[PDB]
């Protein structure tokens, strides 16, 4: 009659890292990425890519930018034109394009003002290292399988098997599209780890633009933990994305976006302390701790560090309470 | 040698006054208790020095199947009602009784009338007169007890001290047997 | 010769108040035997050979149990103490916490079959080795008469202390849920012999309600016992007492149709999931009264239901709502 399993529900807002979280927690509790493995997310590196670039491409015509070099009008109109979801080659009629265009002072001006429109947080990180992909025998790094982006819509399960127990850790859509389906995996849930991106109190949300990504975080997390089936679930605050907000936060400023933090200016720290209180006071029921932890999901080795001092909790717990 | 005792019977029929009266040796100065834990004394009759520990079931009276989690391994039952009450008479061979010999087979029952001195008191007579009732007489608690099968019947009052030490008496020589 | 027996009220109260307050001390340490005696000592010299596999099954949940009084609930009984209007409205705010009170009814039965049986032999030696002068099975029940004298400690403060206020609405809703709570510890006793359902009953919520219900489903006729929790709604066959499982239907894909073709004593309860077929059972009733009811708060678990979902797809704005319920 034994119950080893353990469910563990990851949600919050999109492009928070909940699939970057089972990345993590499979390649330190599942089976690695093999090379195999790897050259499967080719296809999705050179994608996000694409995405990217035209995102910028089309904002510049948006927020009349102009291009410094005239010759990248053409550059920007040949990749705007290309079919993102058959893309499989970075071959050169648009890898010098592309190139080129991240080159221009026009498009980095774009860059700079990405809060304005919706582009991705690892475009960066693939646009400057652009050679290395452009290779003909390119091969992802864990990095970059860490750090791709393919969006999620479906509740896909995935179980670890860890010291004789196992935890199912679900992973959700994340768009209010989505939301509706979270409430067919509420069944057995033992703890709600919920993600916040740091770096999100200056932009707005992709479905709807005139609301605040944080204001929706923080929103959802106290509509969540109200909810009367997760009384008998701990709950455990992942504010995500910290490196983001570490540079983020020397620009962009906090108390322009929320007025209520009194604290200084281009302080890594001072902000998020002040970002976890907002989430922790949202908390209800005062004979219930809300176990918190600043994470960086493209970090194994602080990841590695962080769930194992989660298991040890959430173990803790589940023995006293008679689940295993 | 150790032995256990439970209590049984109707709300407020005097059960956790009996217990304080004999763990203390005193009445509960004039405020009346509601919780007695469960208190292992020291009696001695026909000389065995034995400890007989005392559960209360106050309040778990309207809960059919939880009572049944405090009746393992007993040894002695304290069944009882009051003398003030003949509706606590009633439910001796219809609720308790039943239930009893079921998760207690073949062993002991001890039948105790309470309040004994609330008997002779006139503003409990005219009180039962109002309902069409009247104080249980000893010649009816007796025929209540063969009914049953108990090992012995016996009367007391937590007020009195009267037949308090007596009918505990009764229930360790009968936790022998 | 009125106001001078008023004041006899607060008095008299606060005996009984302090009873519960002085009790809930004695009842902390007394499960301090068992957590961080028994268990602890356990835990440090060994687990027996025979008890290996059944360790926890005895002290079943008794350790959340002592860590929610010792640091919450005692700390606010002291509060209630020196603010005795504070009381009611406790108990209230933790109807939800007491659910651990089921968990560890539901566990009794197996500790006297793992303890009774198993090591009675090594439950002496522990016993002498810690020296106490209650055995285990005795500690192990406190809570479970625990939980049915909340009940009664609330009723005495409701006597003496009707003339103190009148805010027995506040102390009417307090006797209410802290009789509920033992009437679920109670008949969760008896859903413990439901045989052939994966799953943890426990863990589906309050069982709100249950009765008998005619089942049919295009026909089939069968009389069930229909139990419905909060998360889900079981359907079962009565052995006359003990139960079976037959179908369900998770209230996270439930549906209803009430007063099917007309017919009060008559509805339906429909299955529509993302990944599963169409289910769709008519229960028909016995007491027109009966049925209505259920239509009403099955209809109405759906209608928060649905409340919650447009929440989630709208969160900021269903909070400024709240917000302004609040306030
Ligand atoms: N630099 C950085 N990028 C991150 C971090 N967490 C996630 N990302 C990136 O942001 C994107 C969103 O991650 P994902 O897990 O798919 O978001 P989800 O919709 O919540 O599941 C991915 O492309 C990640 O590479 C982080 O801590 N730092
Ligand atoms: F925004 Al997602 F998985 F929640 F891509
Ligand atoms: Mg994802």
């Amino acid at each position: 009659r034994s119950r080893r399993e353990l469910k563990l529900l990851l949600l919050g807002t999109g492009e928070s890292g909940k699939s970057t979280f089972i990345k993590q927690m499979r390649i330190i509790h599942g089976s690695g990425y093999s090379d195999e493995d790897k050259r499967g997310f080719t296809k999705l590196v050179y994608q996000n890519i694409f995405t990217a670039m035209q995102a910028m491409i089309r904002a510049m015509d948006t927020l009349k930018i102009p291009y410094k070099y005239e010759h990248n009008k053409a550059h920007a109109q040949l990749v705007r034109e290309v079919d993102v979801e058959k893309v499989s080659a970075f071959e050169n009629p648009y890898v010098d394009a592309i190139k080129s265009l991240w080159n221009d002072p026009g498009i980095q001006e774009c860059y700079d003002r990405r809060r304005e429109y919706q582009l991705s947080d690892s475009t960066k990180y693939y646009l400057n290292d652009l050679d290395r992909v452009a290779d003909p025998s390119y091969l992802p790094t864990q990095q970059d399988v860490l750090r791709v982006r393919v969006p999620t819509t479906g509740i896909i399960e995935y179980p670890f098997d860890l010291q004789s127990v196992i935890f199912r850790m679900v992973d959700v859509g994340g768009q209010r599209s989505e939301r509706r389906k979270w409430i067919h995996c509420f069944e057995n849930v033992t703890s709600i780890m919920f993600l916040v991106a740091l770096s999100e109190y200056d932009q707005v949300l992709v479905e709807s633009d005139n609301e605040n990504r944080m204001e929706e975080s923080k929103a959802l997390f106290r509509t969540i933990i109200t909810y009367p089936w997760f009384q008998n679930s701990s709950v455990i605050l992942f504010l995500n994305k910290k490196d983001l907000l570490e540079e983020k936060i020397m620009y962009s400023h906090l108390v322009d976006y929320f007025p209520e933090y009194d604290g200084p200016q281009r302080d890594a720290q001072a902000a998020r302390e002040f970002i976890l209180k907002m989430f922790v006071d949202l908390n209800p029921d005062s004979d219930k701790i809300i176990y918190s932890h600043f994470t960086c999901a493209t970090d194994t080795e602080n990841i590695r560090f962080v769930f194992a001092a989660v298991k040890d909790t959430i173990l803790q717990l589940n023995l006293k309470e008679y689940n295993l | 040698i150790r032995k256990k005792l439970v209590i049984v019977g109707d709300g407020a029929c005097g059960k956790t006054c009996l217990l304080i009266v004999f763990s203390k040796d005193q009445f509960p100065e004039v405020y009346v208790p509601t919780v007695f834990e469960n208190y292992v004394a020291d009696i001695e009759v026909d000389g065995k020095q034995v400890e007989l520990a005392l559960w209360d079931t106050a309040g778990q009276e309207d809960y059919d199947r939880l009572r049944p989690l405090s009746y393992p391994d007993t040894d002695v039952i304290l069944m009882c009602f009051s003398i003030d009450s003949p509706d606590s008479l009633e439910n001796i061979p219809e609720k308790w009784t039943p239930e009893v010999k079921h998760f207690c087979p073949n062993v002991p029952i001890i039948l105790v009338g309470n309040k004994k001195d609330l008997r002779n008191d006139e503003h409990t007579r005219r009180e039962l007169a109002k309902m069409k009732q009247e104080p249980v007489k000893p010649e009816e608690g007796r025929d209540m007890a063969n009914r049953i099968g108990a090992f012995g019947y016996m009367e007391c009052s937590a007020k009195t001290k009267d037949g308090v030490r007596e009918v505990f008496e009764m229930a360790t020589r009968a936790a022998l047997q | 010769s009125e106001e001078e027996q008023k004041k006899k009220a607060l008095e008299r109260s606060m005996y009984v108040l302090s009873e519960l307050v002085e009790t809930e001390k004695m009842y902390v340490d007394d499960l301090g035997q068992i957590v961080e005696g028994y268990m602890a000592t356990m835990a440090a010299q060994g687990v027996p050979e025979s008890l290996r596999g059944r360790d926890r099954i005895v002290f079943g949940n008794i350790q959340q149990i002592y860590e929610w009084h010792r640091d919450y609930f005692l700390q606010e009984l002291q509060r209630c103490l020196k603010d005795p209007d504070w009381l009611a409205q406790l108990f209230i705010k933790h109807e939800r916490r007491l659910h651990m009170y089921v968990v560890y009814c539901q566990n009794k039965p197996k500790s006297e079959h793992v303890v009774s049986e198993f090591g009675d032999s090594y439950f002496e030696e522990l016993r002498q080795q810690l020296g106490h002068r209650l055995q285990l099975n005795d500690l192990l029940i406190k809570p479970v008469q625990r939980i049915m004298k909340y009940q009664l400690l609330l009723k005495d403060f409701l006597k003496y202390y009707n003339r103190a206020g009148m805010d027995t609405a506040d102390l009417e809703q307090a006797v209410e849920v802290m009789c509920f709570v033992p009437k679920r510890c109670n008949d969760m006793m008896t859903l413990g012999r439901l045989r052939g359902f994966e799953g943890k009953l426990t863990a589906q919520g309050k069982l709100l309600g249950q009765d008998t219900f005619w089942v049919t489903e295009p026909s089939r006729g069968r009389e069930r016992r229909v139990f419905l929790f909060e998360q889900i709604i079981i359907f079962s066959e009565a052995l006359g007492p003990g139960y079976v499982y037959k179908n369900s239907i998770k209230v996270s894909c439930l549906g209803l149709e009430g007063n099917l073709q007309g017919d009060p004593c008559r509805f339906a309860l429909t299955s529509r999931g993302p990944e599963g077929g169409i289910q769709r059972y008519v229960l028909q009733a016995a007491d027109p009264a009966i049925s209505q009811a259920w239509i009403k708060h099955v209809a109405q678990i759906l209608e928060s239901q649905r409340d919650f979902l447009n929440a989630l797809q709208s969160p900021i704005e269903y909070q400024r709502r709240e917000s302004q319920t609040n306030s």
